[PDB]
């Protein structure tokens, strides 16, 4: 006890990692990455 | 192959399905629209040249003219066309009409053969479906979207209906051909092992087998009505009928029309009447045995460095639900990085089937990326790792059976081994310990042979 600094930001475990819940601005720029090539 | 070998070649599936039909139905099949299909689907020149020989000749010819037509250096290819002669089931060998073993073709098929090549008449230009004089006057790109929607609904049934709620009976139809498997703990059906390869080549040859699936019942369905209706979309576009099919139809013709429209080969107007127009996918059915298309730049490109096989990402709405149906991969934060920790996700799908040739086909032939830009072989050393995962499911076996122990002589146990082998109930034998495994299906028959010997 008596040791609580900072850091502690990564969080990814399990088979269902489903890392798609917070993107804010990402779906709008997905279409722009297709018509350019 | 688990049920797709007969789909790649069209001339082989038609000859196999014709052998198991009714004699009254085959008589009506020998028509003028069917003459241009039994020859165009072929490939060898020997099997196609014999059709013109039975047209000019009016009398049956003996086998002496056939053994001489090969001169001296051609009888080797004659044996290859011997098995095909019995596939179409149209010739007939008589006794001796003018020599010895006279070969003659069915005169019912010979009459309709000249109508679609030389002679003619009137009933050919009166019936619909096979003709239907009508031109096209509708926006073509607007109707191309409906052809893709008919095939997209089938993809929802293979996964488990993620967002579809249609009333089309397509789950049980594909289950008869070994494509869809019913879920035991649940109720939405999934997919079999041979169903993964169908979602890879994307060829219209599979839709031809779906049309003849309802005819396999052989109850109150005829082939003469299906063959004359399937010839509509085989003539590419500009082949309609306006409203001629409405006047000349029945209850049986409407049933096969609704099933063909849901497959993706023909589009029908509202209220299931008025004017019908075939889709664009029907052109590739009469062109070749396969086909490609659907992209102009191919943004996808895999990696040939490590071993987890980074699959392609960012394409369209087709590859989104396609990779998850294979083995359910993973995705990270950016534009859906699929297949990055492939180690346990692949083994989850291989436990329900030996799907080993479909993953390699999807890894090698996905959009032709590496074989065009690079040069060496696409798979590195994963060809051995994939085979190791398939062998992991062979470590055990879940089967039932009975074992016979405690015999007396050694020569007496050898006679009992032939009893279960002939009936087909033997699995494994052991002559060193006198042990034999017998399935419970034939347990009531093996015990009778032991009490008599």
């Amino acid at each position: 006890p008596g040791n609580d600094p900072q850091e502690a930001v990564p969080s990814a475990a399990g088979k269902q990692v489903d890392e798609s819940g917070t993107k804010v601005d990402e779906y709008g720029a997905k279409d722009y990455r297709l018509q350019m090539p | 192959s688990r049920g797709l070998n007969r789909v790649h070649l069209q001339c082989r599936n038609l000859q196999e399905f014709l052998g198991g039909l009714s004699p009254g139905v085959l008589d009506r099949l020998y028509g003028h629209p069917a003459t241009c299909l039994a020859v165009f689907r072929e490939l060898p020149s020997l099997a196609k040249n014999w059709v013109m020989r039975m047209l000019f000749l009016e009398q049956p010819l003996p086998q002496a003219a056939v053994a001489l037509w090969v001169k001296k250096e051609f009888s080797k290819a004659q044996e290859e066309s011997t098995g095909l002669l019995s596939g179409l089931r149209i010739w007939h060998t008589q006794l001796l009409p003018g020599g010895l073993q006279g070969l003659i073709l069915n005169p019912i098929f010979r009459q309709n053969l000249r109508i679609a090549l030389l002679g003619g008449g009137k009933a050919w230009s009166d019936d619909t479906s096979q003709l239907g004089p009508d031109k096209h006057a509708r926006d073509v790109p607007s109707l191309d979207k409906y052809a893709e929607e008919r095939w997209e609904v089938v993809l929802h049934f293979m996964v488990g209906s993620p967002s579809a709620a249609v009333s089309q009976d397509l789950a049980q139809l594909l289950s008869q051909a070994g494509l869809m498997k019913s879920t035991e703990p649940g109720e939405p059906p999934c997919i079999t092992s041979a169903g993964f390869q169908f979602l890879l080549l994307d060829t219209p040859a599979q839709l031809w087998y779906f049309m003849l699936q309802y005819l396999q019942t052989a109850q109150s369905r005829g082939m003469d009505l299906v063959e004359i209706l399937s010839f509509l979309f085989q003539l590419s576009f500009s082949t309609l009928g306006k409203d001629y099919s409405v006047e000349g139809m029945s209850d049986s013709l409407l049933n096969f029309l609704q099933h063909l429209r849901e497959f993706g080969l023909v589009f029908q107007r509202k209220r299931k009447s008025r004017r019908y127009y075939p889709t664009r996918l029907a052109i590739n059915l009469s062109s070749g045995v396969s086909g490609a298309g659907g992209t102009v730049h191919q943004p996808g490109f895999i990696v040939v460095e490590t071993n987890y096989r980074l699959y392609a990402y960012t394409e369209s709405e087709l590859q989104i639900a396609l990779i998850a149906l294979f083995s359910e991969m993973l995705y990270r934060f950016p534009n859906m990085v699929v297949a990055q920790v492939t180690r346990e996700s692949v083994q989850q799908a291989i436990a329900s089937g030996i799907t080993a040739q479909q993953i390699i086909h999807f890894l090698r032939t996905r959009a032709h990326p590496v074989m065009l830009k690079q040069t060496p072989v696409l798979p590195p050393t994963i060809t051995d790792q994939i085979r190791l995962w398939e062998l992991e499911r062979d470590r055990l076996r879940f089967t039932e059976g009975v074992l016979y122990n405690q015999f007396l002589s050694q020569v007496d146990f050898e006679l009992l081994l032939a009893h279960a082998r002939e009936l087909g109930v033997l699995v494994f034998e052991n002559s060193a310990k006198r042990l034999m495994v017998v399935t419970p299906a034939g347990h009531s028959d093996v015990k009778r042979f032991w009490k008599r010997q």
